[PDB]
């Protein structure tokens, strides 16, 4: 049964590949969240500067 | 930041502004004094004028 506790752990390094593949997949998409989400905040600061800039007007 | 540095500068220039005409606000209003002074010396000489016994 050697052959197939080989093919098993073939199995297993298979899905390590995946699981790792996949991570680098989700690191690639939450860098391009990470993009968008600073563009919202950076209106929602000069949100805050320009009411800051109105009040001092 | 730079606007709103605008925005001080715009303030000194108006505060430049105000100084500047009231500088010559007082200025003009000297001004009103010393022709006060020159009409009135008008006045004064034609009451000279009227006395014959120096105006001769």
């Amino acid at each position: 049964s050697q052959s197939q506790g080989i093919q098993q752990l073939l199995q297993a390094e298979k899905r390590a590949a995946e699981k790792v593949a996949d991570a680098r997949k989700r690191k690639a998409r939450r860098l391009k969240q990470a993009k968008e989400e600073a563009q919202m905040e950076v209106e929602q600061y000069r949100r805050e500067r320009e009411q800051e800039f109105q009040s001092k007007q | 930041e730079k606007k709103e540095k605008q925005i001080e500068q715009q303030k000194k220039i108006q505060m430049s502004n105000l100084m500047n005409q009231a500088r010559l606000k007082v200025l003009r209003a000297r001004d009103d004094l010393i022709t006060d002074l020159l009409n009135e010396a008008k006045q004064r000489l034609s009451k000279v004028v009227k006395d014959t016994t120096r105006y001769q």
